[PDB]
DNA sequence: TGTCGCTACAATCGCTAAGTTCACGCAGTATCCTGT
């Protein structure tokens, strides 16, 4: 994978999960820990190499006005792991949906987890909208969460966001979402 | 129609007869040919007081002083106006009478004139503050009619009496043969020498069991010695007793043996079987009553014996109590109260001598149980019956009369050393010298001998005593020795009876010393006559020379030579206290500042002779409050002698009384602390040859709060090190007895009475407050705690401190012997010895030793450096 | 109810301060972690 079509993946592709750590990471070129786990998991599934992903991290960390000594020194020990590079070497997967709504509970200043669990109803109504995604696209999405069907509003999103009548397929990772966006489109 | 008879004893009831003395003794009567106790009533002892007039008349409330003269005559219109009326008092002496005082009440003159007053001890006594206007101060207010009428006829100690114009009672009074009654004080005189009578001695010894029903102690038995002429002038006789008797008795549930009837005859001896303990009470005081001996001697009579008996015969109701004593009465006094008060009133009459009170006063013992007193004295051994075995002596004849003749050995070895200690004769000596009664002089104590003794002098010479009251000061001065072992001849020299000396010397008086009611007051001036006190202590100390020269006579009975001893030691220790009441807070003329004086003039005088001695090129390493040790750097004992007598004689140059005389000369020393060294005393023994007796003072070998273990050890490293053997093989012998007793101690072949350690006890076991628990103190409590007679306060406990498993400090685990020979699950603790009583006393014993240090005395005991 | 004086040493208990442990932590640095 290349570094600068992951922009257009955060546009297009990304599940709204890693489409809102995109953002955030645009937006403050840093992840928090959490963050930077789920997200380089996240861009391992899809595929960016680990010189790929050490090469984008560095850039969009150094940004922030600051040193990519400090980031040689420390996220690089990281990066080389989350790809099972050195300490216990495994290959760490991506996580699937469930985890995502299971995992870490983002607090303030974070922005991990499902944003359909971890966003309050208000929230993922204005995000929906910010989307243009249809009105009733938005409550057919907004009835699944309040049922706790986050895989199925998922689905439904990426429906709406493809054209697509029906799924056809049981979301259960945000990779899978980011094959399937890619399969529809591509 | 005199009445000529040698009294003994004296009671007073102040309560129930006022104005009444009885005088217990002994009268000859030809009929008889013997002498027979007899009882004198001095009725109508009145009481005397004494006013001081002011020198000008007084107002009571404004405090005024209108300035008329205050003469006799308005002093006797005042009492007889005013206070008389008040106090309703009828008749009265009046005269006037000029008396000398010089004691602790401001604004007395020296010398003034009084108004005398007597009247009957029926009337009221006058309060101890009374004042007037014509007065500034009552005195006799509140004195003892026995005082008044001791002091009235010059009565000094037991002597020959005569009374002029004796009646007879109406009806009797007294337990004894003769009776009379003399109306007035002034018919009654004393004759002087004639040699006293001897008087009638009755040994008891008693075997009790406690009913734990009740926890009462019930007598089983009563074995009593009895000699009907005991000698009060010369040596006790041989055999101590005449003849005896004894009454046993049997437990309340319990019964006799099959055949105690035929036992008890085959025994030929006079006992009397009781059927009860009321019986046994009765025939108990018939015997009395029938021998009527006038001293009764015991062990503990005065705590265990006599208490007991008393509340045997208030619990079986035995009618005629008051036959214990000789004057009759109905009801019996009150139990309880401190000393031995109850027990000797209810003996009215009958001087009461406790073995173990004389015994503390006379000699100085480890333990003063019987068994250790008669170990020690009459140097036999003492076969001991326990409780749970005198309760099952009623199973057998052969037990039961080994029971009671151990019963009379009892009483046989309590009269033996009574003989002994010479109890009698020293107790009539100290009684005559004092002028108090002998039973008070036979229960102990120095403050009332003392106190008579000053009473009796100052009356004499026309004074007014003050009435009975109803580290305060510096001391002497002790020399910083030179600590080390010194192998050469040193010379000790003591001053003879210091304190009594100074008092002779420097004329220190009540009525010298201007003293104020804490500064030394000045020496009194040379132009004064001698006083009073001077006058007794120089009496005390002429005579405790005079028994010293007599000791000097060459082939001397040593047991007669150790009695002399004895009654030297007691005279010493007389003047001494005559010394010390001076400052006696209790005491009735409490002088500090006499007492203060004394010491600083003691300490000036030991100032200059450390300082002649040091000036004459001497060296000085010790000196106590009276004495000097010199270092002679000598080995000639020729020389010696020679620098002693030349020293003493520039020493006593410097004195008009005082003189200083060799104590004795050490071949060899070591000087440890203040008050602790021993010593290798030379004493010649002619033509220069001269015998070495060893010496210690105030080391741990000479306490009785040390294991016996621990004294053996340290005798023998103190004989080891006093010796002349070579360094090196002294080093050696204390290696190796130290690795020896080591080996012996950690083997358990050592007597397990060595490990027993003796501390003594300060009151009753239960009015230790819970500090802790002093170890003794707890055994103390078991003592208790278990069945068999308490142990009361002044009592030797001996504790081992043992292994329990119970990983508890040392102090906590006393425990008995018998504890230790009883349970399974106690073992002496042998490193605990080895550790604390073995090695701190040798540790400090070789401290200025080459060769010796605390890591080595461990290591040859075995022990572990590491804590040293 | 009476109960001589003071000085010196040894041992033990209580209470408290001085010191030690030593676990709190931190500032600095380092490695090795997470899922399917
Ligand atoms: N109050 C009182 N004073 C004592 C006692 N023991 C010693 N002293 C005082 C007074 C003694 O005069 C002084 C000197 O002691 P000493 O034992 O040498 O007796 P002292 O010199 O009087 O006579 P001595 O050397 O034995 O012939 O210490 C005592 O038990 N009570
Ligand atoms: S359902 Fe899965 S892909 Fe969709 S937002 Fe949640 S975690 Fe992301
Ligand atoms: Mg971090
Ligand atoms: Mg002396």
């Amino acid at each position: 994978i290349s570094l600068e079509q992951i922009d257009g993946f955060a546009a297009k592709s990304f599940p709204l999960c890693m489409r809102q750590l995109h953002k955030s990471l645009r937006e403050n070129h840093h992840l928090r820990h959490g963050g930077r786990m789920q997200y380089g998991l996240f861009l391992k599934g899809i595929g960016l190499t680990l010189e790929q992903a050490l090469q984008f991290w560095r850039l969009e960390f150094t940004k922030g006005k600051v040193d990519s000594e400090k980031f040689d020194k420390v996220y690089a020990y990281s990066i080389r792991h989350n790809y099972g590079k050195e300490g216990k070497r495994t290959d760490y997967t991506p996580y699937s949906c469930m985890k995502v709504i299971l995992s870490n509970p983002p607090s303030q200043g974070d922005y991990h987890g499902c944003p359909f669990r971890h966003s309050d109803p208000e929230l993922l109504k204005q995000k929906l909208q910010s989307f243009k995604v249809p009105s009733s696209g938005i409550n057919q999405i907004l009835e699944l969460v309040k049922g706790m069907h986050y895989q199925l509003a998922c689905q439904k999103y990426f429906e709406l966001t493809h054209s697509v009548d029906d799924c056809g397929f049981s979301l259960n990772h945000p990779n899978q979402y980011f094959a399937e966006s890619q399969k529809l489109l591509t | 129609q005199v009445f000529r008879f040698y009294w003994l004893d004296a009671y007073e009831d102040q309560y129930s007869q006022p104005g009444v003395v009885y005088l217990f003794g002994k009268v000859w009567i030809e009929s008889a040919d013997a002498y027979v106790s007899c009882c004198v009533s001095v009725k109508n002892i009145e009481r005397t007081v004494y006013l001081l007039p002011r020198e000008n008349r007084v107002q009571l409330s404004t405090g005024k002083d209108t300035g008329a003269p205050v003469s006799m005559m308005h002093v006797y219109q005042e009492f007889n106006e005013a206070v008389a009326e008040k106090y309703k008092i009828m008749k009265f002496k009046s005269k006037k009478v000029d008396k000398d005082y010089a004691f602790e009440i401001p604004d007395v003159p020296a010398s003034s004139e009084y108004l005398e007053v007597r009247y009957s001890a029926d009337s009221p006594q006058l309060p101890q503050d009374l004042k007037g206007e014509t007065f500034s101060h009552v005195f006799g207010t509140n004195t003892s009619s026995l005082e008044l009428f001791l002091l009235s006829r010059k009565i000094k100690g037991p002597s020959w009496l005569e009374i002029k114009s004796p009646q007879l009672s109406s009806q009797p009074m007294s337990w004894c043969k003769v009776e009379a009654v003399v109306t007035r004080p002034d018919q009654v005189s004393v004759v002087k020498d004639l040699a006293p009578p001897p008087v009638v001695v009755l040994s008891l010894s008693m075997k009790t069991v406690q009913n734990a029903k009740t926890h009462q102690n019930e007598i089983v038995a009563i074995a009593a010695l009895v000699h009907h002429t005991f000698p009060l002038d010369k040596a006790p006789p041989q055999p101590p007793f005449q003849t005896h008797f004894c009454v046993l008795s049997k437990l309340n549930d319990c019964i006799f043996p099959y055949d105690y009837n035929e036992a008890v005859k085959q025994k030929n001896a006079n006992i009397e079987i009781a059927l009860t303990e009321r019986t046994l009470l009765g025939f108990f005081l018939a015997k009395i009553h029938k021998i009527d001996p006038d001293v009764i001697v015991g062990h503990d009579i005065y705590g265990f014996d006599l208490e007991v008996l008393l509340q045997r015969i208030n619990s079986c109701k035995v009618p005629f109590w008051s036959k214990i004593g000789r004057l009759r009465r109905s009801v019996m006094p009150k139990l309880g109260g401190r000393s031995g008060f109850a027990e000797r009133n209810a003996a009215c009459g009958r001087i009461i001598c406790d073995i173990e009170i004389s015994a503390k006063e006379l000699i100085r013992c480890k333990s003063y149980h019987l068994s250790e007193l008669v170990h020690q004295i009459l140097k036999a051994e003492r076969v001991v019956i326990p409780p749970e075995n005198i309760r099952n002596a009623y199973n057998d004849s052969v037990h039961l009369l080994y029971m009671l003749e151990n019963t009379w050995i009892d009483a046989k070895f309590i009269l033996q050393i009574m003989c002994e200690l010479n109890v009698l004769p020293l107790a009539l000596q100290i009684t005559n010298i004092a002028g108090n009664v002998m039973s008070r002089t036979l229960m102990g104590g120095r403050s009332e001998r003392n106190e008579y003794l000053l009473l009796h002098a100052f009356t004499e010479n026309n004074f007014i005593v003050p009435d009975k009251p109803v580290a305060a000061y510096a001391g002497g001065l002790v020399l910083e020795p030179k600590v080390g072992f010194y192998d050469k001849f040193i010379l000790l020299l003591d001053f003879n009876s210091l304190y009594p000396s100074i008092i002779q010397e420097y004329n220190i008086c009540f009525t010298t010393v201007h003293r104020e009611a804490d500064e030394i007051p000045e020496l009194p001036h040379s132009d004064l006559e001698m006083g009073i006190l001077p006058r007794e202590i120089r009496k005390l100390v002429e005579r405790r020379r005079h028994v010293k020269q007599l000791m000097k006579q060459p082939d001397l009975n040593p047991d007669l030579y150790l009695q002399y001893d004895i009654r030297q030691k007691a005279l010493k220790l007389t003047a001494n206290s005559m010394y010390g009441c001076l400052g006696f807070s209790y005491s009735r003329f409490y002088a500090k500042p006499l007492a203060a004086l004394v010491t600083h003039q003691g300490r000036e005088i030991l100032l200059h002779t450390k300082e002649m001695v040091q000036k004459m090129n001497l060296e000085v390493i010790y000196g106590d409050t009276d004495s000097i040790m010199i270092n002679t750097n000598c080995n000639n004992l020729e020389e010696v002698f020679k620098l002693g007598n030349r020293v003493k004689s520039e020493i006593n140059k410097s004195y008009k009384l005082l003189e200083i005389d060799i104590d004795g000369i050490f071949k060899s020393l070591l000087l440890l602390k203040k008050k602790k060294y021993a010593a290798l005393t030379v004493e010649p023994t002619g033509d220069g040859k001269y015998v070495t007796k060893q010496e210690l003072k105030g080391l741990d070998i000479v306490r009785r709060d040390w294991c016996e273990l621990a004294k053996q050890a340290g005798n023998y490293v103190i004989s080891q090190i006093l010796s002349d053997q070579p360094r090196d093989s002294i080093v050696e012998n204390i290696q190796k007895k130290l690795t020896e007793i080591g080996e012996n101690v950690t083997n358990g072949t050592v007597p397990i009475t060595q490990y027993e350690i003796n501390k003594a006890l300060t009151k009753d076991p239960q009015d230790y407050p819970d500090k802790k628990s002093l170890p003794h103190v707890h055994v103390a409590l078991w003592i208790n705690s278990q069945g068999g007679r308490k142990v009361k306060a002044g009592d030797t406990i001996s504790y081992v401190i043992c292994q329990d498993g119970s990983n508890l400090s040392a102090s906590q685990r006393a425990y008995a012997q018998e504890q230790l020979q009883k349970q399974e699950n106690l073992s002496i603790d042998t490193q605990y010895y080895l550790s604390q009583q073995v090695h701190p006393v040798v540790a400090r014993i070789c401290e200025p030793i080459d060769g010796i240090d605390s890591a080595l005395i461990a290591m040859w005991l075995g022990l572990d450096p590491s804590q040293f």
